[PDB]
RNA sequence: UAAUCUUAU
RNA sequence: AAGUAAUUAAUAUUAGUAAAACAAUAAGUUAUAAAUAAAUAGAAUAAUAUAUAUAUAUAAAAAAAUAUAUAUUU
RNA sequence: AAUUUAAUAUAACUAUUAAUAGAAGGUUACUAAUAAAUUAAUAAUUAAUUUUAAAACCUAAAGGUAAACCUUUAUAUUAAUAAUGUUAUGAAUAAUUAUUAAUAAUAAUAAACUAAGUGAACUGAAACAUCUAAGUAACUUAAGGAUAAGAAAUCAACAGAGAUAUUAUGAGUAUUGGUGAGAGAAAAUAAUAAAGGUCUAAUAAGUAUUAUGUGAAAAAAAUGUAAGAAAAUAGGAUAACAAAUUCUAAGACUAAAUACUAUUAAUAAGUAUAGUAAGUACCGUAAGGGAA
């Protein structure tokens, strides 16, 4: 038989509960391609120096 | 542009898919529970009040970092100003030089 | 510190038995009363299996000299038998301790506190018989906590009907075989 | 003497 | 039925390359400078030691020791 | 058409490399059998995939026992019916047979490799006592196909790297030793290697640290006894202190290169006394030894 959560684990188990529910943080295309033209010009930068 | 990207290093690439440059992250301490917690800073846990160690401890912070600067890509990755390191060229002009040195 | 001979410690890693598979050759008569212990039970110490001795092993080392002539010794822990009251038990719970042991059980308030401490390292520290202490003083908090309503009599009433039924069919039913039945109905 | 410990039922 | 093998070091002979060799990915080992416990020292100011370098000593020499120099570096 | 030479077998072991995978003995008998399906490709077929029958007794752990035997009673109850004969007053009580439903059972399981516990001595030091042999042999326990280790409280040195494992150089260098016998790193650079990073923790206290006793020949991280902190404004790291630097313990997961076994293939300036029998004959009460 399964051995019963504590209450630290409980309130631990209830904060990851809450942190899964709200919206979560991902890499937008938009942000992927800021990214990629800044490398770009980056690389431009060290071709010319 | 999204071929170059996709071109960088996997773990800069990694850090950037799960910490977003979109999201503009704190430079000080903050609570755990926040969206703009930084990553490479020890942020506070609300309930419990101790000081959880750093999403990216401090080694792969530092690869992070290094990777960033040799594609220049730093701004994106949130900010290491209130992690102690600095790094090559900065780390070199702003330190002082240590107490043997200019006072034998 | 480290828990090295205690994490150490393997168990035969035992198969998920779905309900419609074939049996193993040799299955218990009585039930698993308890939950598993992470790490098994001593097999080096064995006098600290029946105890809380707090992860403290025996040592081994040398007496050494003036010539430094080495010669072996072993370092035994400060053991000591102590009927220390538990307030979910409402009983005194009579172990060996080590005198460590019992100074954290008085640091931290009380027998219960120092079984249910969460922290992986009281887990570790913890022996089977710390273990089966715990579980005992979870399980009676949760009841404490929680009674049924916050069905028996329904299953009582239904029964001697049921049996009734199964005799004009042509069959006996006893109740045992009911309860089985009507378990996770 | 509800520190410890020994015995008997 | 009894001087064998492995990992090393020092000599010798030959063969390859040679002020370089082995290796070529870099790194390393040996050589190319002698000393000294060690240090920030190290080989003709106008030539053979009568000069120079180092260690002792010293203002700098001398003094003991070893080493370095008389078209081409060994 | 035959002969020869080289290679290949159900039919040798050994070493290496590569690839793949992680596996029944005995005893004597009322002897311990099998049946099928689908799918290609040339009805029978061979091959692949899947299903299915039987299978005694012994091999610690149903209960015994002097292994291959004995005793338990699943060709059992318990109940419900049906058929039969007897007892006492259509109904009741026991027995036998035949259906139906309900109730439990079968450890022969590797060895090597790994991790943990305990831990010698001969021996070397031309003696021997610290030291060595050596955390070796051995015994004990526990796991997995591998285990272990592993994403820095790591190294380094003001420049930097940026996980663990194995090997080469570093280097027999630093280091250490009755300064004897002898023992001996790390950084760094190369390979081999896999996608190698990634949260699972409400960020860790009788913990770090201290005293003391022990503790891998150098280099600690461990540990019995007892005192015992701090919040990132902090904490760990070096005799010590000051500067600087670096990392975040007391919560976790992890392929891959590796070890061992077996199989298959290939290569043998290997073996015919390292070439298949036999762990037999025989020796011993026994552990055990062991032929031709
Ligand atoms: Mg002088
Ligand atoms: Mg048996
Ligand atoms: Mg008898
Ligand atoms: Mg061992
Ligand atoms: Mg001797
Ligand atoms: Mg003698
Ligand atoms: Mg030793
Ligand atoms: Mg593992
Ligand atoms: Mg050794
Ligand atoms: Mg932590
Ligand atoms: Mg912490
Ligand atoms: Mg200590
Ligand atoms: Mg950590
Ligand atoms: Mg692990």
């Amino acid at each position: 038989p399964e051995m019963p959560l504590t209450e630290v684990r409980k309130s631990h188990l209830a904060e990851k509960k809450e942190l899964a529910e709200r919206e979560v943080p991902k890499l937008t295309e938009e942000d992927m391609e800021a990214i990629g033209a800044r490398v770009f010009e980056f690389l431009e930068k060290q071709k010319r120096e | 542009y999204k071929q170059y990207f996709d071109s960088l290093p996997l773990k800069l690439k990694s850090f950037f898919q799960r910490y977003p440059p979109s999201i503009k992250y704190s430079p000080v301490s903050t609570s755990t529970k926040a969206i703009n917690a930084n990553p490479f800073l020890p942020n506070k846990h609300p309930v419990t009040q101790r000081f959880h160690d750093p999403k990216y401890s401090l080694r792969r912070m530092s690869d992070v970092y290094k990777l960033a600067l040799r594609y220049g890509v730093e701004e994106f990755l949130p900010p290491i100003e209130n992690t102690k390191k600095l790094f090559f060229e900065e780390k070199y002009n702003k330190k002082t030089l240590m107490k043997g040195v200019l006072l034998p | 510190r480290q828990w090295r001979l205690i994490e150490t410690r393997k168990i035969a890693k035992q198969p998920n038995y779905q309900v419609g598979d074939a049996k193993p050759l040799h299955m218990p008569k009585e039930r698993k009363k308890f939950p598993d212990y992470k790490y098994g039970e001593s097999n080096i110490f064995k006098q600290s299996n029946k105890g809380l001795y707090g992860g403290s092993f025996v040592q081994f080392g040398n007496n050494i000299s003036e010539s430094k002539a080495k010669t072996r010794k072993k370092w035994l822990p400060n053991v000591v038998k102590k009927g220390l009251w538990s307030e979910t038990l409402n009983r005194k719970i009579s172990i060996k301790m080590t005198a460590k042991v019992l100074k954290t059980i008085s640091k931290e308030g009380g027998i219960d506190n120092y079984l249910t401490k969460e922290k992986s390292a009281r887990i570790k520290e913890l022996g089977p018989t710390g273990w089966k202490l715990r579980y005992r003083v979870l399980k009676r908090k949760d009841e404490i906590e929680n009674p049924p309503h916050k069905r028996r009599r329904l299953m009582s009433f239904l029964y001697p009907l049921e049996k009734l039924e199964y005799r004009s069919v042509g069959k006996d039913l006893n109740y045992k075989k009911f309860v089985e039945l009507f378990a996770d109905v």
